[PDB]
This record gives C-alpha cells, structure tokens and sequence, in this order.
C-alpha cells in the first residue's frame, strides 16, 4: 500500500523540477516510473528510478533532457525537466511498480498512481 | 530354450497398454508392498530429516501377463518395467529421494505364471521428521515413512503390507551411533484429498537417543567450568586479580559453550533440557564472581564477616550444584 | 472392460498434434490452478529465499480428449502427460526447482468425458525472496510465488485460481520453528512485457518470525 | 495418543464459547477439527486450528461469526459460537488429526475424536 | 595437549605470592584443554563411547586441573604454614612431571 | 574371527537360560542369532540380537514365550527360554552373522557357529 502526492509543476513559459512523496510498503514497490497522458493520446512512459540503488531509465524523447533521482530519506522521487518543449504538454503522473511486474515502460504493470498535475509551457 | 519364451513375452507385450491399470474399470488392483531396510545414515536435527536406504517391493497381479506354456517364475531384465504398468507410488513425506543407477537402473522384475508382478527398488531417500526437541538431547523421536499412490483413488488401487507385520525387515541392521531404535509400526489408512480418498501405508520408527556424545560433548564440560569456580572460594580474598578472572572465565566459557550448542540445533523458539542445564549452569558460575563482589565489598569492614562467607561458599556451592543435578536428572530420565 | 477403452484412448490420440493448444486460432484456454502446500522447509536469509513443497493442479478442456462410451473419469498412468498438450507454466521467482521422481514420475493425468483434464505435479520449489531485514529479528516477511505462462500470451492462454480463495490448502500444515503464517493471498494479474501481455496468478505468505530463539542465542548473552 | 474432552456448550436462546481439552501425544497431532452433525444428515466440518502457530480455516456458513484459537498452556482448543442461528443445532465434536494427514475438511482423516455434547439453541 | 600441560607446570616456579600470575596460568591451561576437546569431537560422528584421543584428553584434564588444585591448596596454607606451602612447591616440581611420564608410558603401550 | 561357547542348557521337566560368549572381532558381525535343529528336521530360526543396541526378533512359534538379550561388557548373549514345550527339544546353536549378509531367518548367512548343546525337556 504506497500512497503518492506529487508537487512542484506550474505554469512556465526553462528547468522544472516535479517531486513525487510516497509513503506506505516502499520495499514491495521498488520501482517509481513516471508517465504522461496528452490530451487524446496513450499514456507514454517518461522515465523510472529504483528506490534502493537508483538505476534510472528514460525514453528518447526526454533523454539527455529529464534527470530522475530519489532520496530514501524523505521517500521523494523528484523527475527534473530541464530544455522544455512544446510537447512536454500532459498530465504527469507518478507511479509505483511491483518488485515481479516485468516492463518499465507499460503503465498496465504499475499499481499505485499519483494524482497528475496539468503542466502547460 | 529361449525362442519359445521369446515368443512368450512377446506375445504379453503386443496390445499391452501401459496407460491402464490392470482390471481397468473393475475393482482396484491390490499392491503387496515389503520393504527390507538397507541403513539409515543420517538423522539431522537441524533440517529435520533422516535418510534412509531401503529395497522397495511391490506386488500385484496383471492378468495381461499371465503366461502358460513355462513352468518357471520369469526374472527378465530390468529394462522391461519402462514397458510394463506399474504404481504411481510415492513418499508423501520425502523430501528428496533416487533410484541407484549403477551399474544398471537397481530394479528387478519378476514375473509368475498367474499374472503377479514383482516390482523391486533399492531407493535412497531424505524423508521430512519433525522432532519435538524439548527434552533433547535426552528425547524420543517418531520419523515416519509415508507411502500412498499418486493418481490412483482408492477405487483404482489398495495398499496392504504383504506379510502383516513381517512386511519391513532389517530394522536390526540400522546401525546409527546417538541412536537406538525402540519400535517399528505398520499402519494401513485411507486419506481423503479434494480429489478423493487414496491409500496410505505407513512405516514409523521409534528413535531414542545416546546421551553419551552429549556427557562428553557438553555436560562433562559445563560441570568442570562450575567445579573452577569454586576454586576462587579457597583463595584468600586480598588475590582481587586472580578471583576475578575466576569468576570472568568460568562465566564467559558459558556464554561459548551455550552459542556452540545453538549451532547444532535448528531456530525452535523454545527451551531444550540441555539449555535448561546450561542456564543453571551459568548460575552456579555468576553467583560465584558475585560472591567474591560481596566479599571485596565488606572484607575491609568485616574482615569476620567476609572470612564467614568464603567458608560457608565452600560447602553451600558444591550442595547445591547435586542438588541441581539431582532435580535434572530424575526429571528427565 | 479394457479392450474398449484401450480403443478409445488411441482414438483420442490418434491425429492429436502437442504442438498445438487446445482452440488453436480461436479464444484463450482457461487454466485453473489449484496449490495443495505439502510443506515449506527453510526460510535462508543470507540467501534471500525459501524452499517450497507443494501439490500443483492445472485444469483446462481440451475438446481433442473428449470421450462419449465411458462414463467414468479416465485416471491414465501418468507417462501420457509426455503425449499430451499441457500448460507451459513456470515460476517467476523461483530460483532451483524439480518434479518428484520416485518411485515414478510424480504427476497424474486424470481426463472427463467432456474433455476437462486434471494435470497434477508434486514440485519442491527454491523461490527467491527478498527480505526487508530493518527491523530483524521482530520483522514480518513477505514471501510469494509467481505464476505465469512462459510463452503463451493472454490471447491464447488465461489464468485463474479454481476456487476463488479455496484454491491454496495446506497453509496450516506449514511448521517453520522460527515462523508463523499470519495470511495468504491470491493474486490474479496480467504482466505486459516486450512480447506481450502474460497471464500472472501470484500466491503470498505474510511470515511472522518468532523471536525465542534470538532471545536464547543473542539477547539474554 | 490423544485424549479429548469438551465442555461449555449448554441450553441458550447470543455468544456461547466450547472448550475442547487434549492430553497425550499432541505433538503427532498437530491439528485440532470442530466438526457437528445434524439428526440425519452428515458430519459437517466447523473450523480447524493448528497447535503450534494458530492458523485457522472455517466453514462457509460459520464464517466471520465463529473464532476459534488456542492456548499451548492448558493444551485447550476453544470454538466461540457468536451470533447463533438455529441451524446450528447439532453436536459438536471436537477431533484430533496426524501431520500426515490430508484435507482439514474431511472427519475421515481425524483419529481422536471428542465426546459431542448435543446444542440447541 | 603435551604443551599446554607442561605450561601448567610452570606455575610452580613461580613464587605463590603471584596469586593472579599462578591462577592465571591455571585458569587458561584448564580452558585450552576445553576448546581442544571441543575441536576434536568436530571431526568425529556423535559417537556414545570414548576413542583413545579421548582417553588422553580427560587425562591431561586431570593434569593440568590438579596443578591449578595445588596452588589453590598452597594460596590456602601459605600464611600460617609457610615452610609447609614451599614443600608442596618443591613436591610438584618432580611429581608432576613424573606422573605426566607414566601416564604417556601407560597409554602409548596400551595403544600401540 | 568370532569365538563361540553356549553353556546353561540341562534336562529339566519351567523357565530355562541359555547363554552365548562371544570373543574377537565382534565389530564385524553386530547380529547374533540362536538357532535348533530337531532330529530329522530342519535347522529353525529361533530368535536373533544385535550387540549395539539390542533391536530382537523372533520366530512364531517361540514368541512371547522367549527373550533374548544382551551386555557388551562379557560380549555374553543369553536366551531365556520361559514357558517351555515339548516341541522345543532340539540342540540349540548360537551364531554370528555378518553386517552386509541378509536375513536372520537363514542359517546360510551365519558365519560362525557355537557346539549345540542337547536339550529336552
Ligand atoms: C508415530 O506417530 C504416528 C501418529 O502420527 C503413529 O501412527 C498411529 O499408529 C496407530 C497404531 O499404533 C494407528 O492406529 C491404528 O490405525 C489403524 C488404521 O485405522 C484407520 O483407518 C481405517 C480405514 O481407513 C479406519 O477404519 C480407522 O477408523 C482409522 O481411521 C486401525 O486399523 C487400528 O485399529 C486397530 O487397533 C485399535 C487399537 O489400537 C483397535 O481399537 C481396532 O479395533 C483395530 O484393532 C489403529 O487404530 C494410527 O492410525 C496411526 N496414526 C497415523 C496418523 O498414522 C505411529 O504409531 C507412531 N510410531 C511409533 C513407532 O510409535
Ligand atoms: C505481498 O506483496 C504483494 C505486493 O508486491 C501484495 O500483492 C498485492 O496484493 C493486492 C491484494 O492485497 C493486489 O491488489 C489487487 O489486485 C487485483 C489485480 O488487479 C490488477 O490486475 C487487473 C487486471 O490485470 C487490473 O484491472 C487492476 O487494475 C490491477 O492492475 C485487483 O483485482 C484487486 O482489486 C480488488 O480489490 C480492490 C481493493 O483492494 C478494489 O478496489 C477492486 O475494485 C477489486 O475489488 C486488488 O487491487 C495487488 O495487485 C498485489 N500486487 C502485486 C504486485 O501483485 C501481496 O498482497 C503481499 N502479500 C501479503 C500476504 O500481504
Ligand atoms: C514362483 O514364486 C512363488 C512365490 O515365491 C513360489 O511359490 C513358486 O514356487 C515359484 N515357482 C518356481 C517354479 O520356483
Ligand atoms: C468426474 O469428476 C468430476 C469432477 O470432480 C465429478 O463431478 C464427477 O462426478 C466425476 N465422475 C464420476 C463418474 O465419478
Ligand atoms: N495422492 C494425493 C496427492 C495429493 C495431495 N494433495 C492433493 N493431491
Ligand atoms: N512469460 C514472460 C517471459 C519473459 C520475461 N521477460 C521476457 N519474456
């Protein structure tokens, strides 16, 4: 049971950084992955961060642009958007995956969902 | 002359069908089972488990095989029984088990005119025990060997023990060395599963152990550490440095004797007879180091005082301690 | 009777192609599966695993085996598994595994007339299980075992538990020293990979460890 | 060899709380079965409750109004009728099953059984 | 074990107002000889009779207990008969090690 | 190389106790056996003993009626032949038999023999 809140998103025309809290069975849930849902489109895969280590994964269109870390202290996965684009316009939203649910880029394998900040540049 | 049996046994396997039990809708074939024990080599507290090596026979007739023109009981190679039905039988509490391979698969088939087959195996097998360890090491323990078909209700197979109670031989030629067996039993059950009722045969041993590895191992130990702590009640109670590294090394011998028994033992949550010794073991040896703490406490004021207790720490510590072995050891023999 | 049956079984089998699944083509065979938990033997945490006994029971139809002369559920001797289709199903998290062999192989094939078959396994499974050890030994593990079709994807095979929560026995027959079972769960999933969407059953233990043997061996030294 | 007696269950119109109390070799017997049997109809399984843990099962129709547990101390099983309803009229047996025994819910698999005393409510 | 029993025997030496030199040297001659028949048992199955490496461990025991015994038994008279507790000294400096001798005369003809 | 001497064997009419010394290599040969051999007859398997531990069996027809048992410390096995018939008159031998030779009930796989001594009752 991990409950997600996520904030830090406004209204830029940049870097921004979003920050996701989660609190609960963390162990079970080792994988936080964060998705976005423009407007009539699928729910595409941004990038994804283990919390113990912190091996980090990102989707090409957000490479070399999104960073994602995590401190285990405050259990805070915070997913930095630095070189904003027109088309990083959606809903982003933060999710927990099971340790033995295969896939980080399929939103089907993810439990746990925050609540999804409308971001617009 | 070996063409006609040739063309006896051929004729028994063409149109044999290992998928059916023989009498295949009918009444349930009855399986005769005998088990000579070959040894038993391991019996381990700690993965509660025991491994036994038996030749395991079994009899039961197919009218398929019936042949009528040889007089003689037909021993065929061991090759066969991959064309022939046999049981589906298995140890339900076998945690791993083997046929010996070498130098063929040890099998043997044995076939009679009538059509009764038998089926032998020389098996080794790891069979699950849980043991009760609360008086261990001075403890009984019951390890089973339960033997039931597979797939087969009991509408299609029945188990009996072929010979009552002369069914098991060899109980006399276990040989384990910390144990001894008491008694064998033979029970004949049927056990209801969700998918029906099936038949059991069970082969239980009855295992006492030797205390003699333990004397030797850890109680003739633990009664000398408390025989040298009382060696500081002799010496004068000035020698602060040489009666408290008495009472340090008698009660540090004990926490190392109790951690190495551990390791022997599996992580049961509760208290064996051999801990039960080992902490009043470790009584003895604390209150002695507190002895000398009262003396050296009060030998400066009351040197009378102190004199009196060193005399009376003489004779109050070894009475106690038969005391203590008194209470032990009628308890738990 | 066995000259009829004899000829039925060859006729179920004659034509029958193990390379295909049951309804090749058309909608997911449905699998039910039922656990009978014989025994959980060690619980290792420098290894981060557990050793699993347990009775594995598979039912699906098959339209191919389906008899009409006999009216009795047809219990073969269990070498017709190696002629027949079964379920590619494996443990996820299972790290060393293997069937019973003695004195046979430790399986049954029990078919009905509809051509429903019971395919039964006794399995000793070493499955992995990562352990969060903050707080050990007063800690509570959670141990499971995951269940899926290796290669078979959602549009050709699908997973239930057949009983609803019925489906596991045998958790009160599990007797670990240093454990007790608080609960068990049954999970039914869909797992997407990069070769699909894959039919998932999970079945989980809440492991409580006891703490009398560390008070023994660590506390009260 | 394990001896058993029960004793608690009288004449009521509520709770009502049985006791079932073992002696012997309990240790071989893991397991301890409630059972009842209705005038003319079969044995019916209750609930069942290991010795050593205390993982219970119940019955469909007892289930969420029956509690049964145990205390090693006593070596006494209790089964806690609450919410009665008058289907429940029968006598409870209280029963004893071996280790390698299968299926709590068949009394055939049970070798030490109870008295029975006759409830109606 | 033939070491450790010979250390014991170096406590007579040595002069018995060192009380914390002469039980130290008891104390750890008697816990050796326990980690030594501990170790030993490791090698061999839980057997319920005594081997001959047995035989010579509870004998050596025997050694190197009695030898802390004497000094305890010295500590014991040394301030009313001081001339009886340097006997005992002078006693055990060839007694000692002459029982010690029979002893591995006695056991390494009956084994050998 | 097993010695064998049987002495305690005389014509009484009652409770008897025969006794078999053994000496050498009795490590070898764990399983002592006492057998009889009727005038005319075959020789019969009466009752068998191992040195370590002390696990007996014995025929039909002399069960309940005679024990066998033993000390290590003579290497003495005796045979207490209670409730004595007319059909036990027969010369009575004691046995040693090997530790991979099977079966007690035959004498083929007994290695060495005691002298027999004649007795009737
Ligand atoms: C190790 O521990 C196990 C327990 O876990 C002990 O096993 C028990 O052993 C006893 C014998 O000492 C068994 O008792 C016998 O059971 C037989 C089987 O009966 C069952 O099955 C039939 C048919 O399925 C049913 O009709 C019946 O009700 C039972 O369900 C009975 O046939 C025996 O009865 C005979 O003896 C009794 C007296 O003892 C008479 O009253 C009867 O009329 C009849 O003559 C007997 O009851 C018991 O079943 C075993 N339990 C289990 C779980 O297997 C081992 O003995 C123990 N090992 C050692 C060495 O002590
Ligand atoms: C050990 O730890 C694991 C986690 O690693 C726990 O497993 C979780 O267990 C819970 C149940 O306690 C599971 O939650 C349930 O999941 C079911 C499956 O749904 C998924 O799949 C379907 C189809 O693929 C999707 O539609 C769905 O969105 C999910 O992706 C659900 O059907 C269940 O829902 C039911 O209950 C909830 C309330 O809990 C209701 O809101 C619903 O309407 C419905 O009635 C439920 O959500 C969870 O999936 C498990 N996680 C994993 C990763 O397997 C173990 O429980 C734990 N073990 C112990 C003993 O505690
Ligand atoms: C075949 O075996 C049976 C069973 O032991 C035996 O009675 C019979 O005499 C045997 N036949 C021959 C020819 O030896
Ligand atoms: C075959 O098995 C099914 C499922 O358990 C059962 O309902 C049916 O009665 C069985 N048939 C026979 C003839 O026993
Ligand atoms: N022979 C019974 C096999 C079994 C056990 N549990 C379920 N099936
Ligand atoms: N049944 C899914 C097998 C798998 C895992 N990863 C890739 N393929």
């Amino acid at each position: 049971q991990v409950q997600l809140v996520e904030s830090g998103g406004g209204l830029v025309q940049g870097s921004l950084r979003l920050s996701c809290a989660a609190s609960g069975h963390t162990f079970n849930y080792p994988i936080m992955g964060w998705f976005r849902q423009a407007p009539g489109k699928e729910r595409e895969f941004v990038g994804a961060i283990s919390w113990s280590g912190g091996s980090t994964s990102y989707a090409d269109s957000v490479k070399d642009r999104f960073t994602i870390s995590r401190d285990n202290a405050k259990n805070t996965v915070y997913l930095e958007m630095n070189n904003l684009k027109p088309e990083d316009t959606a809903v982003y939203y933060c999710a927990a995956k099971g340790r033995y649910s295969g896939g980080l880029y399929y939103p089907t394998n993810y439990d746990y969902w925050g609540q999804g900040t409308q971001v617009t540049v | 002359n070996m063409s006609f049996v040739k063309e006896t046994v051929d004729k028994l396997l063409k149109g044999y069908d290992i998928r059916l039990r023989p009498d295949f809708g009918g009444p349930p074939v009855c399986v005769g089972m005998n088990i000579d024990i070959a040894s038993i080599d391991m019996v381990s507290e700690v993965n509660m488990d025991y491994t036994l090596t038996m030749y395991f026979q079994q009899y039961w007739r197919d009218k398929r095989l019936a042949y009528s023109g040889i007089p003689l009981n037909l021993t065929l190679d061991n090759r066969v029984a991959d064309q022939l039905w046999v049981p589906d039988t298995y140890f339900l509490n076998d945690k791993k088990s083997f046929v010996h391979g070498v130098t063929v698969k040890n099998r043997m088939i044995r076939l009679h005119p009538d059509g009764t087959v038998l089926y032998g195996l020389r098996i080794t097998t790891t069979a699950a025990c849980m043991m009760d360890l609360r008086r261990y090491p001075l403890d009984e323990q019951n390890c089973t060997l339960e033997i039931e078909s597979y797939g087969y209700t009991t509408d299609d197979i029945e188990f009996y023990w072929r010979g009552g109670d002369k069914a098991v031989t060899g109980v006399e030629r276990i040989e384990l060395p910390q144990f001894s067996i008491v008694e064998h039993r033979l029970v004949s059950r049927n056990v209801v599963f969700a998918t029906g009722a099936y038949p059991r045969l069970s082969l239980s041993f009855r295992l006492k152990r030797n205390i003699g590895y333990f004397i030797l191992q850890t109680y003739m130990p633990s009664i000398l550490i408390t025989i040298l702590s009382w060696v500081s009640f002799w010496i004068n109670y000035d020698a602060s440095a040489a009666r408290v590294a008495l009472g340090i090394t008698t009660v540090l011998t004990m926490t190392t004797i109790n951690t190495h028994l551990r390791e022997t033992l599996p992580k049961i949550p509760y208290v064996t007879a051999i801990d039960m010794y080992l902490m009043g073991c470790f009584v003895f040896v604390f209150l002695a180091l507190l002895e000398y703490a009262f003396v050296n406490y009060i030998f400066f004021s009351q040197p009378a005082r102190a004199a009196a207790i060193d005399r009376w720490s003489r004779i109050v510590f070894p009475f106690t301690f038969s005391l203590f072995n008194l209470v032990y050891w009628l308890y738990y023999v």
